[PDB]
C-alpha cells in the first residue's frame, strides 16, 4: 500500500504542494496508500547520489520530479539523478527541461516529459507553411545532438509530404566569424531563415546578419524560444515571428499535474498482477526490477483528461501530444501575442503582422536573379571556342550568307591538362547554344553568363578513396 | 606514472601486477615511471565508484581509469561520464557496460571503448551481405533508438554502392503485442534473406510468430547484431539454427592483454604530451570543491589521443572516438546451439571465413532442394573468369563456383575459391532455375576430366556421378555406351559425333 | 496444385497452409461455418485485399 514519491525543488512552498497533492490524491479518484518525500537542489552535481541512494531509494521511492535549478540556464542539468534511476529503470517524468540530449530511451531509459522539446517546434514552421505558402527554406543549426535531431524531424516531415528544402548549415558555437556563410546566404532564392542555437550564438547571430543587411524587408526569421531571450531579445530585428510553449514557467500547475498522473499510475499499476515490491538498498542491489517496461507502459497507455492544462497524451517517445502554442511579436520592442494552437489548428490574433522588413504584405521568396550560369563542353559543331582580340573583345565575322555571327565571351581554363595550373581566360564562343539561349532571351528575359568545364569532360559518378562514396564529375 | 585498474573478481592481480610490471618490461619505456594498481570488488554501485575514484585522486594523482567488468547494467559506463564531469580523466571502456557501446559522448567526454559501433556493425554486415551473395533483402525494424538510425544506413551504404542490392523498403513493426498488426506486416515478407534490428524480448515473439509464418524454413537466412545475440552463454530456445551475428565475444583475447593495450595507449598519449608539450597536466584538488574554474589549459589528450599504434596493430580513433579496426568477432550457431567461430576481421577491415555455406539443417524440425553440380571448362559451353573489382563479385552473366586450389603438391589441400562462371550450361541452369525452379550450386573437376575406366573405378564427371560427391553433370558430356552403362540420360541436348578438321 | 485444409479449428496448422498461398483468384470448397473460420483468418492473413 504504502507509496513514496520523491522530488527535487526549489522552495519549499512547493514541497508544501507536494504534500497537499498527495492529500488531494488521496481524494480525488481505498484504505491507506500513500507518503510524501523531497530533497531540494544541490548547490554540488558531487554527491547527489547519496542523497538518492540513502534518502529517496532507501524510501522505496518509485517516481522522483525534478525542475530546472535556482539558476534557470546553467550548465546545472539534472544528469546524475536520472542516472541512479537507470541503475533501476525507475520512472521520472522530466518536469521543465527541454535539452532534447535526454530524449534517447537509450540513453536516458525513462525520462519522459510535460514540457516538449525544441524538436517539436519544427513541426510549428510546417505548420507555417500550411498558411503561409512557401516552398523554400534555409536552415542554421547549432552542431548539437539538439540541432541534429531538429534536422532529422525537419527531414522526415519535409519527405513525408514531399517537400524539399535547398540547403543546411552548421555550427560550432561560440565562433565569431561567420560572414561567409551568411553572403554565402544571400545567394539564395529563399529569403526565409530558421535559427536554431543558443542565446550568445544568436545574438553573435541577429546581429552580425543585421549588418550583414538581412532583417530588413523581404527578409524571414523562424526562431526557437531560447532565441527569444534577454539578449536575444536585445538586439534582434523587431518584428519578427517567436514563439512560446503555453504556460512556460509557473512550476506548481505542471507538478499537480504530474502528481495526478503519478497517482492514477499507481492505481493502474495495482490493478494488475504479480506486484513486485520496492527496494531500499543501493548497497547490495544491483537487480533490477521485474516491472520496469510495466512502469512505463502504464505511463505511456494512460489518459489524463482533466488536468491544470487540459488533456496530457504523450507521444511514442512520451512527452505531451498536441500541446498549445502561442506566436509572438516584438514589434517596436514589445511581443504581441499572434498565434493559437491546440496541436494543429490555427489561429492567428487579429492584430496584424508588421512584416519585420517593409510593409504588412506577406513576401514571396521566389524571386530570382536572372543571371544564369551556363557551362559549355569543348565541342564541335555544336560549341566553337576561339580565343580573343588583342584587345580580349571578339572579331567580326560572316555566316555563308554573310550574317553577323552572334558571340559570346566564356571564361576558362587554358592548359585543360589534368595536374597542371589552370588560368581563367574570356575567350569568345560560337554554337547552337548561344542561339538557342538568345531565343530565350527574347522571349524568356534573362542574362547569361557563360562558363568552360573546370574538367573539360561530361561528368560521371565515380568512387573517391575508401571506395564507397559516389560522387558526380 | 600513476595509472590503476578497476576489476571484478575472476583471474586476479598478482598475474596483472607481473602484467603492469611486463609492461614495465615489453617495449619503449615511458621516461615516465609509471606505477599501476589494481583493486578489486564486485559492486557497480556508485557509492563505490565515487569512494574509490576519489581515492585514487587521493594517491599521488592517478590520471588514469582502467575499467573491465562482468555484469548487464550499461550505463553504470555511462555513470563514469559523471566522473568525466567531475575529473576530467581519459578512461577506458573494456567490457560489460563498458563494452556495450549505445554511448554518445559529451564534447567533454574521455572515452575510449572497444565495444561495438553501429556504423561498423552495419558495414561488416553488408559485406557478410557482399560474399554470399543475398542480394534480396528484407529490413524488418522496429522503432528503438538508433533504428530510424539503421534505416538511415541501409538506404544510404545501399544507394552508395555500385552493387545493385535488390531491396525490398522497410518493414515496420510498430509496437509490441500487437500480435495481429504484426501479422500484417509480417504476411507481406516475401524474400529469402532476412535482417533483424530488434531487441531480446522483441524476437522471442517475432521468430515464435516467424515458424507459425513458415518463414522458418531451413533456405531462408537471418542476420541479427549483438543487441540481441549478446549474452552467448545465454542460450533461449526458440531461436533456430544457423543465425548470424557479430560480437566481441572472448575466445581468443585474454583480458591482460587489452589491460595492457589501455595502459599503453595512455603512455601513447603521456609520449605525445611531452613531444610537443613538455609538461604533465596534473589532476585536480579533490573531488569535493568548488574553487575557481575548469580551463584545460595544459590542453587534454583528444588531440593526443588521435594516432596510437602498438605491436604492429593500429589502434587509432576518429573524431567520434570510435575504434578503427576493432576486432569483430562473426558467429553463427551450430547444431548443439553453440556460438562458434566463423568469420575474422584483424586484417585491414577484411572478412576471413570458413565458407561452409548450408548448415542450417532443420533445427526446428527434410528438404532436398539443394543440387550438387560438378562441371569442367570447355568454351563456350563454360567460360571460367576470376573475381573482378567492380565494387562487388557478381557479374550479369556469371555464377560463383568454389574451386579448390592446391597448396602444393605435398598437401593436397584446395583452397576454396570463388570463381566467375559463363557458357551455355549455365545458362541452361538459369533457364531451369526459372523452369524447374530450385537452388543451384556449382563446382569443378580436378580429377580427370570426364571419366575413364581405371580397371574399371571412374575418374572426372563420371566418378563424381558415381560415388556421390554430385547428383548432377552438365559439361559437353558425349553420350555413349559404357557411360550410359552406368547412368540415366536427358534427351541429347545438342548435336555431335566425329568430324574432320583441315586446312 | 490442391492445398488442403484437412481438419477443423487446427488454427495454426490452417496457418502453415494458408501462408502458402501466393495468388490472386482463390476457390473454396468448403462449408458455411468453416468458411466462417477461414475468412476470419484470412483478413488476418491479408488475402481479403480488394
Amino acid at each position: 500500500k504504502i507509496v513514496n514519491i520523491g522530488a527535487v525543488l526549489s522552495t519549499r512552498k512547493h514541497e508544501q504542494m507536494f504534500r497537499e497533492a498527495v492529500n488531494q490524491a488521496n481524494k480525488r479518484h481505498w484504505k491507506i496508500q500513500l507518503n510524501a518525500t523531497s530533497v531540494t537542489h544541490k548547490p554540488n552535481a558531487i554527491q547527489m547520489a547519496l542523497s538518492v541512494c540513502e534518502d529517496l531509494i532507501s524510501s522505496q521511492v518509485y517516481a522522483i520530479l525534478v525542475s530546472h535549478p535556482p539558476t534557470p540556464n546553467d550548465h546545472f542539468t539534472p544528469t546524475p539523478v536520472s542516472y541512479t534511476a537507470g541503475f533501476y529503470r525507475i520512472p521520472v517524468l522530466g518536469l521543465t527541461t527541454r535539452m532534447s540530449i535526454y530524449s534517447d530511451k537509450s540513453i536516458h531509459l525513462s525520462f519522459l516529459r510535460t514540457v516538449p522539446p525544441y524538436s517539436h517546434q519544427s513541426s510549428v514552421w510546417f505548420e507555417m507553411m500550411r498558411v503561409y505558402s512557401w516552398n523554400h527554406i534555409i536552415l542554421l543549426v547549432s552542431d548539437d545532438h539538439e540541432g541534429r535531431a531538429a534536422q532529422k524531424r525537419l527531414e522526415t516531415l519535409l519527405e513525408e509530404r514531399e517537400s524539399k528544402a535547398e540547403k543546411v548549415l552548421q555550427f560550432d558555437p561560440g565562433t565569431k566569424n561567420v560572414t561567409a556563410l551568411l553572403m554565402e546566404a544571400k545567394e539564395l532564392e529563399a529569403r526565409v531563415i530558421i535559427l536554431s542555437a543558443s542565446e550568445d550564438d544568436a545574438a553573435t547571430v541577429y546581429r552580425a546578419a543585421a549588418m550583414l543587411n538581412m532583417t530588413g524587408s523581404g527578409y524571414v526569421w523562424l526562431v526557437g524560444e531560447r532565441e527569444i531571450s534577454g539578449n536575444a531579445l536585445r538586439y534582434a530585428p523587431d518584428g519578427i515571428l517567436g514563439l512560446q510553449l503555453i504556460n512556460g514557467k509557473n512550476e506548481s500547475a505542471h507538478i499537480s499535474d504530474a502528481v495526478g498522473v503519478v497517482a492514477q499510475a499507481v492505481h493502474e499499476l495495482l490493478e494488475k498482477e504479480n506486484i513486485t515490491d520496492p527496494p531500499r538498498g543501493c548497497v547490495g542491489n544491483t537487480n533490477i526490477w521485474k516491472t520496469g517496461p510495466l512502469f512505463k507502459r502504464v505511463l505511456m497507455s494512460s489518459k489524463y483528461a482533466d488536468g491544470v492544462t487540459g488533456r496530457v497524451e504523450f507521444n511514442e517517445d512520451g512527452d505531451r501530444k498536441f500541446a498549445n502554442y502561442s506566436i509572438m511579436n516584438l514589434q517596436n520592442r514589445k511581443l504581441v501575442q499572434v498565434g493559437i494552437y491546440n496541436g494543429t489548428h490555427v489561429i492567428p490574433n487579429d492584430r496584424k503582422i508588421i512584416w519585420p522588413g517593409g510593409e504588412t504584405e506577406k513576401p514571396r521568396g521566389y524571386q530570382m536573379s536572372t543571371r544564369l550560369k551556363i557551362v559549355t563542353i569543348h565541342q564541335e559543331p555544336f560549341v566553337y571556342v576561339k580565343p580573343t582580340l588583342s584587345d580580349g573583345t571578339c572579331k567580326e565575322e560572316f555566316t555563308v550568307n554573310g550574317d553577323p555571327v552572334k558571340k559570346v565571351i566564356c571564361t576558362g581554363p587554358n592548359d585543360t591538362s589534368p595536374g597542371s595550373p589552370r588560368h581563367t581566360v574570356p575567350q569568345c564562343c560560337y554554337g547552337f547554344c548561344i542561339d538557342l539561349l538568345i531565343k530565350l532571351a527574347r522571349t524568356m528575359n534573362f542574362t547569361y553568363e557563360v562558363h568552360l568545364v573546370a574538367d573539360g569532360k561530361f561528368g560521371t559518378q565515380e568512387r573517391v578513396n575508401n571506395s564507397n562514396k559516389k560522387e558526380w564529375n | 606514472l600513476n595509472i590503476a585498474v578497476m576489476l571484478g573478481h575472476s583471474h586476479d592481480v598478482t598475474e596483472r601486477e607481473l602484467r603492469t610490471l611486463w609492461g614495465p618490461e615489453q617495449a619503449a619505456g615511458l621516461p615516465l615511471d609509471v606505477n599501476v594498481v589494481a583493486l578489486l570488488m564486485n559492486r557497480t554501485d556508485p557509492k563505490s565508484l565515487i569512494t574509490h575514484v576519489c581515492d585514487l585522486m587521493s594517491g599521488a594523482r592517478i590520471h588514469g581509469l582502467v575499467f573491465g567488468d562482468d555484469t548487464d547494467q550499461e550505463a553504470v559506463a555511462q555513470m563514469l561520464d559523471f566522473i568525466s564531469s567531475h575529473t576530467f580523466v581519459p578512461i577506458l571502456g573494456i567490457h560489460g557496460g563498458a563494452s556495450m557501446i549505445m554511448a554518445d559522448k559529451d564534447p567533454t567526454s574521455t572515452f575510449f571503448q572497444f565495444g561495438a559501433s553501429i556504423q561498423q556493425q552495419a558495414t561488416v554486415m553488408l559485406k557478410i551481405m557482399q560474399d554470399y551473395d543475398w542480394h534480396v533483402f528484407s529490413l524488418v525494424t522496429t522503432i528503438f533508438p538508433g533504428y530510424r538510425e539503421f534505416i538511415s544506413f541501409v538506404k544510404t551504404t545501399v544507394d552508395n554502392s555500385f552493387v545493385g542490392w535488390d531491396m525490398q523498403n522497410v518493414i515496420t513493426l510498430d509496437t509490441s503485442f500487437e500480435d495481429a498488426k504484426t501479422q500484417v506486416q509480417l504476411k507481406k515478407i516475401h524474400s529469402s534473406v532476412i535482417l533483424l534490428y530488434c531487441s531480446k524480448d522483441e524476437a522471442v515473439l517475432i521468430l515464435s510468430e516467424a515458424r507459425s509464418l513458415g518463414l522458418t524454413g531451413y533456405d531462408f537466412f537471418w542476420i541479427v547484431p549483438s543487441l540481441v545475440s549478446g549474452n552467448t552463454e545465454l542460450i533461449p530456445k526458440e531461436f533456430p539454427s544457423g543465425l548470424i551475428s557479430v560480437s566481441y565475444d572472448d575466445w581468443d583475447y585474454s583480458l591482460e592483454a587489452r589491460v595492457r593495450d589501455g595502459i599503453g595507449i595512455l603512455t601513447t598519449a603521456a609520449s605525445s604530451m611531452l613531444e610537443k608539450f613538455s609538461y604533465i597536466p596534473e589532476a585536480k584538488a579533490s573531488c569535493y570543491g568548488q574553487m575557481e574554474r575548469p580551463e584545460v589549459p595544459m590542453h587534454t589528450l583528444h588531440p593526443f589521443m588521435v594516432n596510437v599504434t602498438w605491436d604492429g596493430k593500429d589502434l587509432s580513433f576518429t573524431e567520434e572516438g570510435y575504434q578503427v579496426h576493432p576486432r569483430l568477432v562473426v558467429i553463427v550457431l551450430n547444431k548443439d546451439r553453440e556460438w562458434e567461430k566463423v568469420g575474422k576481421w584483424e586484417n585491414h577491415t577484411l572478412s576471413l571465413r570458413h565458407a561452409v555455406w548450408p548448415r542450417y539443417k532443420s533445427f526446428s524440425d527434410p528438404d532436398d532442394n539443394h543440387l550438387s553440380i560438378v562441371t569442367l571448362e570447355e568454351a563456350p559451353f563454360v567460360i571460367v573468369e576470376d573475381i573482378d573489382p567492380l565494387t562487388e563479385t557478381c557479374v550479369r552473366n556469371t555464377v560463383p563456383c568454389r574451386k579448390f586450389v592446391k597448396i602444393n603438391n605435398s598437401t593436397n589441400e584446395g583452397m576454396n575459391v570463388k570463381k566467375c562462371c559463363k557458357g551455355f550450361c549455365i545458362d541452361i541452369l538459369k533457364k531451369l532455375s526459372r523452369t524447374v525452379k530450385f537452388t543451384y550450386d556449382l563446382y569443378l573437376v580436378t580429377n580427370g576430366k570426364h571419366g575413364k575406366k581405371v580397371n574399371n573405378v571412374w575418374n572426372g564427371m563420371i566418378g563424381e556421378v558415381v560415388y556421390q560427391r554430385a547428383v548432377m553433370a552438365v559439361g559437353s558430356l558425349t553420350i555413349n555406351e559404357e557411360r550410359s552403362e552406368v547412368v540415366d540420360f536427358s534427351v541429347p541436348f545438342v548435336e555431335t559425333g566425329i568430324s574432320v578438321m583441315v586446312s
